[PDB]
């Protein structure tokens, strides 16, 4: 009953609907940057600064 | 003594608006309160308040004002429309006591 | 005092005949009274082949019995001065007589004769089918009952409740003499049927009467079994009939509601309460105390609304109606959209102890004579299945207030689809999302 | 009047054009470029402004001005891009509602 | 825990009657009939009384349109006025918890009216809604017409605002109306629900509009004129009527029992009249759908008294003159002895169902103890009716075959017949 | 007419946005330090200040990214006061214009035209001559001759001194030797504005009629020309203390003379 | 007359759990809610992403 429980908690009423959507976001822009970045870093692996880095680092 | 009554007279004439032959009652801003009371006028009451403002108003335009002997004299001006306006704000009081709870 | 009034008032007493009636009846000491038999049957115990026929009934239910051809029926109850009404519905029917308590008895006599014993003259049924034609073109052009048959036409279409009263063209050119007579066998029946009085008369005498008159006893359970109808699905749409050549508009709009058994009707009988009613003859005007009301006289909103929680056995219809010229629709619809949402969300105390006392005036009135207490009596057991005094509803009436109204209506109405139906030059009523939105927020 | 989306002079105006407005029940996506033409102007002007904050409008400066903005400016050069294909997208646009319009004979 | 009671009924010196009876019941009904109505308009100020009627929301001394309306409401009551062309009836029902509170209103609107200028100005086009949806019955158009017809004064006057006049009533009409009629020896102070000395209470130490007979109606004048509203509509309505009867006239018992004898409306849903002479008559004479009944109206120093009937316009003619012959085969002693038994029950019955609302009650009580400070038992009322031989009944239906006959139609009226052919 | 009022005062403070980054573009050194005492008023917010202050000049102190967005911003904002006149005059018509008597002059109008094109087309002409003849015959009456020295970051003009039309305001701001309390003047100086609809205790519209209204009214005006004279000076005695009373009595007309006399007046009248 | 008219059938186009003229269509009005504003709340949350 997830629909239910969502649409009485959180759908429904105007107010929590509001908040519902800026927690979402929250939620969702740390989870769809970190997913997206692996994403795009595992389909260049080796290629970017952060992979080749180690050899040249020696602060 | 008679020192509000010195005062008033004293305002009434400072404030001029006898000069354009207007009653205290003529120049009140139409708020809510009064534009009600104005509707409740008897027919003569307003056509004579329309002329006398729009004689005024004539008389704006053209920078003149009444001849001295024309001026409205303080213990002449009618309240005309004073007894209405209090009537009138008298209810509307009535409904907002009345309609807090 | 008041209180004291209500507890003094005669109490209804009740009694069963085995073969499965009911018989009920408040006493009083007046020398007229009024008695008849409320049966549980109607529009809904009908279906697709014989709609309108409890209706066709009706119209036969006063031409004569068996023991009594038409004028010997029609003469026998005139020369006594007792008046002979009837009504059917959706799911209910009744056949009530209005006479001398000196007659009680006679009378009951004669009911039980029409129910049982309906002569089903095989010319007068032609005569009356002619009769009933003339009554649907009447009532065609009553909108209000055209607008509320749209109204459970759509609001519970593909079901029961979506049929109207009278029943259809089709049926009415030909329903059977056999119909009319099955219909009669299969709903009139003892257990289905109650047997009400209130006036100056003795509930031993009624009782007595009725043993003798209604006495055939059953045999199996089956017998005693009342049928449980099948559920009648709501659905949130509209039906739009346009004619701009109708001077004005008819609008309803309404909800599902609880049906008869909910306690919650006290409360939706309250909101309505609040919002309640108003026509263009109103001499309060805009001092109304129902703001909808004020508004409607402010703007020139409507000719008139209403409010209503028509009940069921398992549903209902919350909802409104109202009559606007074909330019003032949208912002009587809007302003009344509004007090809904007031209703669910911002409902005070002092608009409850108002709609309360208004309440309790209502249903003191729903008891003005004897044929309005004795259709109280009738409708309570077979709604009830038992009377409801006016201090029991005081009492419930008494424990309202502002936040069970607010939790209630909002129960029932926030964000709901509702059912809409319009009739006439509607052009302005705008689409059922712009109605739908109005649902919710304010 | 009972609403405020209607009296007031301004919402007034809000509504007679993108609330109570109407429209055919039947207009297809060939009616959807006027407001993305509309979409374009606002996004465009928008993006022009930003770029304008870091132009240099002088033969000198002009070319560079530009290479400092795509390359020095925080997200300048996308702001660019949107800028020159932007133009484009609004032509796309403007030539789709054109045929449009004669097809349907929008020009009467 | 409450039972019985007496409907006791002072008279204070000043002529004010105070009728009251206690029944119990959770709701009370108070009530102030007056003797007023557009009977005692003069061609100046007609249409006074029914404008009258209408503000009665209007502010007073005492309380303003607002609270009036607010106040009534704020404890469930209401509060409502009903008149003839001779009487007027103010009335507030509430629980009898808050009889105090409506009362106060009810005083203030029946004794202490200001009839502000704006106010009534406001008002005035009421009165043009208020008479276009009374009119929507074709039965109020002809009555109109027909006491126009029956008479040359008084009851004569319309009982709805005449349309020249909406708009020329003025607030020194309606006061001057209200002090010439509204007077303490014309009003009853009536109340259910309620206890004698708390009504009783209430009349003295309130009301003050004063004392007198005020202003006389003129005597009111037959006619027996004859008025055709020509509007095309498919059914005619029409009534044909004779003086009849005054208010307690002995006379009239007489009028009510012919009345019930010849049809005096329906008894069964749907259903045929054949205790009714004149209908079953009328049925004879025509196939389509139609309606006739004996007509009856007592006034105090008149009445009338025939039939109204309602037909196709093509079948009027025949239904109508039908209708007549009932009236003179009545006349000629075609009346049976068991006829007036009959019809002695069902008035009986009538009489006793009027009475089972309360609204009813209260005009039943009120309107006797205005016309007469008394109170007829129920028995003696019976007792008086029944004591009404076979004879009387066949005179009353010659006085009308023998009388002026005034006549008032409405509708297609190309087959209605003209008095004079009847 | 307070919508019309409203929108008005938004008018004037873009007005003053968009004469604040025009006076800046032809870069001398009022142009330049101008720019640096208005943007650091802002850094005087709390918390985010010096933030909002960097950010705005897309850099650590007025420099080109400051001048080339402040360009921009020019040429944009005279637009945006074109379009609010719009709603500004659509507001009024809402209504039409008042009138000097403060009474309904509905039972006297005319068309516009051609009453007040005529009448406007002559004041236009009017106020045409000064404004020409300044312009023609002297140029550079108004401006600071340091506006002829190619802006200097290393240099302040000994007096900084803002365009006339500053002055009174800039004299507030000084009044309050407290870095944000002056700010926090400076603003209200201006945003008091939006305050005046709710300080009319006149039954009376407008000050026609109403003497002691009138002389407190050129009190203002005087007190703003005194304010104007003082933020032309340099801070020190006798001007420090004028500057902080003409401030002090600035407020007090607006937010208690004029409503308390407003009242006084009405009871004069018997009202 | 209208007795004569009825609302056709919207079995081609009922969601589910409204299909069966025989069943309250409460009990699954919070589902068939809750899921379209559901649509709605995550197209809020894209776009103000
Ligand atoms: C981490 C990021 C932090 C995010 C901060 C931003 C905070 C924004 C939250 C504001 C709250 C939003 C809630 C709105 C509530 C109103 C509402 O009813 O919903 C919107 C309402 C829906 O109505 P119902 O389905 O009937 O809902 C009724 C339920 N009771 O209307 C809508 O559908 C609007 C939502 C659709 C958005 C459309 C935008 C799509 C366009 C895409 C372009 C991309 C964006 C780029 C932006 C560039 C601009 C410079
Ligand atoms: C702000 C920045 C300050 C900058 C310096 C301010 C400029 C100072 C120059 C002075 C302006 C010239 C004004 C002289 C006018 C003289 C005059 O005629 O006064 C009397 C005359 C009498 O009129 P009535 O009562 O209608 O009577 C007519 C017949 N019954 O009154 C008027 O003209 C009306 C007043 C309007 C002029 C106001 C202009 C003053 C300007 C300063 C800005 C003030 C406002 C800011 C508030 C915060
Ligand atoms: C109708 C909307 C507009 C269109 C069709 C448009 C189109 C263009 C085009 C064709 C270019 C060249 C892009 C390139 O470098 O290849 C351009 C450049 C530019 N536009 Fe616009 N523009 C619009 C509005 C604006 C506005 C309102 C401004 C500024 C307030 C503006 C400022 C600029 C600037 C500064 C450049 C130079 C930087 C650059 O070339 O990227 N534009 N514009
Ligand atoms: C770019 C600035 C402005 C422009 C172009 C402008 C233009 C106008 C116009 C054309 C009128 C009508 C004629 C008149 O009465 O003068 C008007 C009236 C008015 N404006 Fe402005 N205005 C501006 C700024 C303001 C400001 C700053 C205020 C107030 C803080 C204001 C308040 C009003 C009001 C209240 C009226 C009503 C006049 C009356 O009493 O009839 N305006 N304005
Ligand atoms: C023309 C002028 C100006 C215009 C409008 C103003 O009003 C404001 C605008 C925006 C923010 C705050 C005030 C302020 C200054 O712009 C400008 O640089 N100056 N010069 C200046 C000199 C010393 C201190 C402060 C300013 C102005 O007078
Ligand atoms: C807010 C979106 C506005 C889109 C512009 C549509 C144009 O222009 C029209 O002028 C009339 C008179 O002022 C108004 O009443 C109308 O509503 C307005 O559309
Ligand atoms: C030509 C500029 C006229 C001023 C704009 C007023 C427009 C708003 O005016 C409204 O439409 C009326």
């Amino acid at each position: 009953a997830l629909l239910r429980q969502a649409y009485s908690a959180l759908f429904r009423r105007t107010s929590t609907f509001a908040l519902t959507v800026v927690l979402g976001a929250v939620l969702f822009e740390r989870a769809f940057d970190q997913g997206a970045d692996a994403i795009f870093e595992h389909l260049n692996e080796g290629k970017l600064w952060k992979h080749i880095k180690h050899k040249y680092e020696a602060s | 003594g008679r020192l509000m009554d010195r005062i008033r007279k004293w305002y009434y004439n400072a404030a001029g608006f006898n000069k354009y032959g207007l009653m205290r009652d003529d120049t009140l801003y139409e708020d809510d309160d009064v534009k009600e009371a104005l509707k409740r006028l008897p027919e003569d009451l307003y056509n004579e308040r329309m002329f006398r403002i729009k004689r005024a108003l004539d008389l704006s335009l053209k920078h003149r004002i009444l001849p001295k002997e024309q001026w409205v004299k303080y213990e002449e001006d009618k309240p005309y429309l004073e007894p209405y306006l209090k009537e009138v704000i008298r209810e509307r009081l009535e409904r907002e006591a009345w309609n807090k709870k | 005092t008041y209180a004291q009034t209500l507890q003094n008032i005669p109490e209804t007493n009740v009694t069963t005949l085995d073969n499965g009636l009911r018989v009920a009846s408040e006493e009083s000491s007046q020398p007229t009274c009024t008695v008849g038999v409320w049966i549980g049957a109607g529009s809904r115990y009908e279906n697709e082949k014989n709609n309108g026929a409890g209706y066709f009934v009706e119209h036969l239910a006063f031409k004569g019995t068996k023991k009594r051809p038409c004028a010997a029926f029609e003469k026998e109850v005139e020369s006594m001065g007792a008046h002979f009404n009837g009504y059917t519905s959706r799911e209910q029917t009744a056949f009530y007589i209005k006479a001398l308590s000196k007659d009680m008895p006679k009378v009951v006599e004669l009911l039980a004769d029409v129910v049982q014993n309906c002569a089903l003259e095989e010319s007068q049924i032609e005569k009356e089918r002619g009769v009933i034609l003339q009554e649907l073109k009447e009532m065609d052009n009553d909108m209000t009952n055209v607008t509320f048959d749209y109204l459970h036409a759509t609001a519970f279409q593909g079901t029961a409740l979506a049929r109207t009263v009278e029943g259809t063209t089709e049926n009415i050119k030909h329903l059977t003499r056999a119909d009319l007579a099955s219909y009669i066998d299969t709903h009139f029946k003892a257990p289905r049927m109650v047997l009400a009085a209130a006036g100056g008369i003795s509930h031993k005498e009624l009782v007595d009467a009725a043993r003798q008159h209604f006495s055939g006893v059953s045999f199996t359970y089956k017998e005693d079994a009342v049928p449980i109808l099948p559920r009648c699905r709501f659905t949130g749409s509209e039906i739009r009939a346009r004619d701009d050549a109708l001077p004005v508009a008819h609008v309803a709009l309404a909800v599902e509601g609880p049906g008869w058994a909910d306690p919650d009707n006290v409360v939706l009988h309250v909101a309505n309460a609040i919002i309640g009613r108003y026509d263009r003859t109103f001499g309060g005007g805009k001092h109304l105390s129902s703001r909808l009301a004020a508004l409607a006289v402010e703007h020139k909103l409507c000719h008139s609304f209403q409010t209503f929680n028509t009940s069921y056995s398992d549903t209902g219809l919350f909802g409104f109606h109202f009559v606007a010229d074909p330019l003032s629709i949208d912002d009587m619809m809007f302003c009344a959209q509004g007090e809904w949402m007031r209703l669910c969300t911002s409902t005070t105390e002092s608009e409850v102890k108002r709609a309360k006392n208004h309440l309790r005036s209502a249903m003191v009135a729903q008891l003005d004579g004897t044929t309005p207490v004795c259709e109280t009596i009738g409708s309570h057991l077979l709604n009830y299945g038992r009377r409801i005094s006016l201090e029991e509803w005081d009492s419930r009436i008494s424990a309202v207030d502002a936040r069970m109204v607010r939790d209630v209506c909002s129960k029932y109405i926030y964000d709901k689809c509702p059912a809409l139906a319009a009739v006439g030059p509607i052009e302005q009523l705008l689409d059922y999302n712009r109605i739908r939105s109005g649902m919710y927020w304010i | 009047a009972p609403n405020i989306r209607k009296s007031h002079p301004l919402l007034k105006m809000i509504n007679n054009s993108l609330i109570d407005l109407p429209a055919p029940s039947n207009i297809s996506a060939w009616w959807n470029f006027g407001s993305l033409l509309a979409v374009c102007l606002m996004t465009q002007i928008l993006t022009g402004l930003l770029l304008a904050m870091h132009y240099t409008a002088d033969t000198s400066l002009a070319f560079s001005s530009v290479a400092h903005t795509c390359r020095n400016v925080q997200y300048g050069w996308l702001i660019r891009n949107l800028h020159a294909n932007g133009a484009s997208f609004f032509f796309i646009c403007i030539f789709l509602h054109i045929g449009r319009g004669l097809y349907y004979g929008s020009y009467l | 825990c409450p039972g019985a009671e007496d409907l006791e009924i002072t008279k204070l010196p000043n002529g004010l009657i105070i009728a009251s009876l206690e029944n119990f019941s959770p709701a009370s009904r108070i009530g102030v009939f007056i003797k007023a109505g557009s009977r005692y308009e003069t061609t100046a100020n007609l249409g006074t009384a029914h404008l009258l009627r209408l503000a009665s929301p209007l502010t007073t001394k005492g309380a303003s349109s607002f609270r009036i309306t607010r106040g009534i409401e704020a404890v469930g009551g209401s509060l409502s006025v009903y008149s003839t062309r001779e009487k007027m009836t103010y009335c507030v029902e509430c629980l009898r918890d808050h009889v105090d509170t409506v009362m106060e209103y009810l005083l203030n609107v029946t004794t202490a009216p200001e009839f502000r200028p704006w106010e009534v100005t406001d008002l005035q086009p009421q009165l043009k809604v208020d008479k276009a949806v009374a009119f929507q019955s074709p039965q109020v158009g002809v009555l109109e017409n027909l006491h126009a017809a029956a008479y040359k004064t008084a009851l004569a006057n319309p009982l709805y605002c005449p349309d020249y006049r909406i708009g020329k009533i003025t607030s020194e009409q309606l006061h001057h109306f209200v002090q010439n009629n509204f007077t303490s020896a014309r009003m009853a102070l009536v109340g259910i629900g309620v206890k004698h000395s708390d009504l009783k209470q209430v009349a003295e130490q309130f009301l003050n509009i004063r004392s007198g007979a005020g202003t006389s109606s003129a005597k009111a004048t037959y006619w027996g004129g004859e008025i055709r509203e020509q509007n095309g509509h498919s059914l005619v309505h029409a009534a044909v009527v004779t003086e009849g009867a005054a208010v307690g006239s002995a006379e009239a018992n007489a009028f009510s029992v012919l009345q019930h004898v010849l049809g005096a409306g329906p008894l069964i849903k749907r259903g045929s009249s054949v205790t009714s002479k004149l209908y079953q008559g009328v049925a004879k004479a025509t196939t389509q759908p139609f309606d006739a009944s004996a007509f009856n109206v007592n006034y105090s120093d008149s009445g009338l008294f025939g039939f109204y009937t309602i037909s196709q316009a093509a079948h009027a003619g025949e239904v109508i003159r039908a209708a007549m012959n009932q009236l003179k085969a009545a006349a000629q002693g075609g009346v049976t002895e068991e006829d007036v038994t009959k019809a002695k029950n069902q008035l009986k019955a009538t009489y006793l169902m009027s009475v089972e609302t309360a609204q009813g009650l209260l005009n039943e009580i009120g309107s006797e103890a205005l016309l007469s400070g008394t109170h007829t038992a129920p028995s003696v009322v019976a007792q008086k009716i029944d004591s009404v031989t076979s004879a009387d009944v066949v005179n009353a239906a010659k006085k009308f075959v023998s009388g002026k006959k005034s006549m008032a139609a409405s509708g297609d009226l190309g087959s209605t017949p003209f008095l004079d052919e009847l | 007419y307070k919508e019309t009022w409203n929108t008005g005062v938004i008018l004037l403070l873009t007005l003053m946005a968009t004469a604040f980054v025009g006076y800046v573009l032809p870069w001398g050194q009022m142009s330049f330090w101008g720019a640096t005492v208005i943007t650091n008023l802002f850094s005087a917010i709390p918390y985010i200040g010096h933030t909002l202050v960097e950010w705005a000049w897309g850099g650590f102190s007025v420099d080109n990214p400051t001048l080339t967005r402040f360009f921009a911003l020019h040429f944009l904002l005279p637009f945006a006061i074109a379009g609010i006149t719009i709603i500004h005059l659509t507001f009024l018509h809402e209504s039409g214009s008042n009138n000097p008597l403060g009474i309904s002059s509905d039972s006297d109008k005319i068309p516009f035209h051609p009453y007040y094109s005529f009448k406007d087309i002559l004041g236009l002409t009017l106020m045409l001559t000064p404004f020409l003849t300044l312009a023609l015959f002297s140029p550079n009456l108004l401006g600071d001759p340091e506006n002829f020295t190619p802006a200097n970051p290393l240099v302040t003009p000994p007096h900084i001194k803002p365009e006339w039309y500053f002055l009174f305001a800039y004299a507030i701001l000084r009044s309050i030797p407290n870095k944000l309390g002056g700010v926090l003047a400076l603003a209200a100086s201006v945003l008091i504005l939006f305050l005046i609809p709710f300080l009319h205790k006149s039954k009376q519209r407008t000050m026609t009629f109403r003497p002691l209204s009138q002389t407190l009214f050129w009190l203002l005006v005087a007190n703003l020309l005194i304010l104007t004279w003082i933020g032309s000076q340099p801070v020190e005695h006798p001007f420090i203390i004028i500057g902080q009373m003409a401030s002090l009595s600035y407020f007090t007309i607006l937010l208690i003379l004029f409503p308390t006399i407003g009242t006084l007046e009405n009871k004069m009248l018997n009202y | 007359v209208h007795n004569d008219v009825t609302v056709p059938d919207f079995s081609a186009y009922r969601r589910e759990d409204v299909m069966d003229a025989t069943t309250s269509s409460q009990t699954s009005s919070e589902d068939r809610k809750g899921f379209s504003y559901l649509v709605t709340a995550t197209a809020c949350v894209a776009t103000a992403y």
